[PDB]
């Protein structure tokens, strides 16, 4: 029924952390392989460039997610093996939330960084597949209908991170205890934002179920990339278990990003 | 109410090593159809849609019912066949990991919450009314029915457990766990297919029995 000062300040902190993280990500825009311009050469290099472009965006996204996690109150009090385990599982899910958040229903395009705007077809030209692309856009549409503000998004991201059922979580009771305040805060926040719409909160929580499916749809996508001999960079291979060496986690790239 | 919690409770009550699980599955599939019919407004949907929902949900639905059934068991689950399965057996069959996830995330949580039957049925009705299932003639209709379950369930939770402010949320937060667990179990059912199976279960794993059975 009411929002605690503590609760207000926590939400404020999360929202602030996301903007701080977005700013850092925009700094890296010049770092990205330019999206090919003109008519595609027969060399086939435009395809490889589009795929590399998207892959680099994904990398930045992972960095952005790690930066954010570190600023979520509680996250740094967990063991480093669990921090890793929680991010491995949730990265794709958060990526999808952040993706939906950048969807425009008028252009039916998603905007990455400041002004990298891409349609469904662009996604396909980048080397992703329709079985993956279509759910992404369906999910964005669904999210847009919900009409979430920056605070609701941030909260949902935090909750998603503190899912105790992820693989290799050594201290699951600790993760559920962390999750609970963020859940309580979201209940309070949404019930104050929209008192005349009680369904808003369950609606949101149920998106965490959708995201489990989409995580799986994404696994089917990785399988197709291997099949097409598209190699992924270490970080993404590590986090999603794709290629021999990096996929086993022998590089500790995520460990390092946390270490900083 | 538009989705009476009573009628949902009636539906659960109205329904009373590896191969043993598949035997148990095939039999429960029949019971599941009878359960789904007792859920408000389910039979009112288009026949093709009733089919689609049961094909999409049967897996999570069965896992939920046997998880709750096993609340009294210690380090094991109780199948509808009457047979038990224990950790030691599960690890012997290379299915130990998924088995431990079920106990940790479902059976345990259900026990500690003292999740009641009404609560179970509502969760199962939520799973059942899945508007993201492909090929539905009207996803909106299905979305609306799920949303009524949200409302009825929350109402129930505030009435019967007024002291438990976060109980409703606690219930819903089992569903993501259940979805992921459902995907892994399905995986194993496909391995058994590739390597002594029953008829109805086979139809569910295939990309007729179900049609007749709800007419
Ligand atoms: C398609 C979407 C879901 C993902 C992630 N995506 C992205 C998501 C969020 C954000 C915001 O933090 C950004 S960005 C560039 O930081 O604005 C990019 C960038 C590209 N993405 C991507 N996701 C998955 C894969 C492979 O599974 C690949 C690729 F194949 F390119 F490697 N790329």
């Amino acid at each position: 029924v009411q929002l605690t000062a503590a609760q207000e300040l926590m939400i404020q902190q999360l929202v602030a952390a996301q903007l701080q993280c977005n700013k850092r990500s925009f700094s890296d825009q010049p770092k990205v392989t330019p999206w090919p311009l003109g008519a595609d050469p027969a060399s086939g290099s435009a395809s490889q460039q589009r795929f590399a472009h998207f892959t680099e965006l994904a990398i930045i996204s992972v960095q952005e997610i790690v930066d954010f996690a570190k600023q979520v109150p509680g996250f740094l009090q967990l063991g480093r093996e669990d921090q890793i385990a929680l991010l491995k599982a949730s990265t794709i899910e958060i990526m999808l939330l952040e993706t939906a958040r950048r969807y425009n229903h008028e252009t039916e395009c998603i905007t990455f960084l400041k002004d990298f705007t891409y349609s469904k077809d662009d996604f396909h030209r980048a080397g992703l597949q329709v079985e993956f692309i279509n759910p992404i856009f369906e999910f964005s549409r669904a999210m847009r209908r919900l009409g979430l503000d920056d605070a609701e998004y941030a909260l949902l991201i935090a909750i998603n991170i503190f899912s105790a059922d992820r693989p290799n979580v050594q201290e699951p009771g600790r993760v559920e205890a962390l999750q609970q305040p963020y859940v309580e805060a979201l209940l309070s926040y949404t019930r104050i934002k929209r008192p005349q719409d009680q369904l808003r909160f369950p609606r949101m929580l149920m998106k965490l179920v959708s995201l489990r499916t989409l995580s799986s749809v994404h696994s089917e996508q990785v399988f197709a990339l291997r099949l097409q001999d598209k190699k992924l960079p270490p970080l993404l291979s590590e986090i999603w278990d794709v290629h021999e060496g990096s996929g086993s986690g022998s590089h500790k790239i995520l460990h390092r990003l946390l270490q900083d | 109410e538009e989705m009476p919690v009573d009628r949902i409770l009636e539906a659960e009550l109205a329904v009373e090593p590896v191969t043993n699980i598949c035997q148990a599955a095939d039999k429960q599939l029949f019971t599941l159809v009878e359960w789904a019919k007792r859920i408000p407004h389910f039979s009112s949907l288009p026949l093709d849609d009733q089919v689609i929902l049961l094909r999409a949900g049967w897996n999570e639905l069965l896992i939920a019912s046997f998880s709750h059934r096993s609340i009294d068991v210690r380090d094991g689950i109780l199948l509808a066949t009457g047979l038990h399965v224990h950790r030691n057996s599960a690890h012997s069959a290379g299915v130990g990991a998924i088995f431990d996830r079920v106990l940790t995330e479902l059976v345990s949580k259900m026990r500690d919450m003292r999740m009641d039957k009404t609560e179970l049925g509502c969760l199962r009705a939520i799973i059942l009314f899945n508007p993201d299932a492909k090929g539905l003639s009207n996803p909106s209709e299905v979305e609306v029915l799920r949303e009524k379950v949200y409302a009825s369930l929350e109402t129930y939770c505030k009435q019967k457990y007024p002291e438990q402010q976060g109980r409703f949320a606690k219930l819903l937060l089992r569903l993501p766990a259940l979805r992921s667990i459902g995907l892994k179990c399905l995986e194993h059912l496909f391995f058994f297919k590739l390597i002594p199976i029953d008829t109805f279960l086979m139809e569910m794993l295939e990309a007729k029995i179900l049609h007749r059975l709800l007419q």
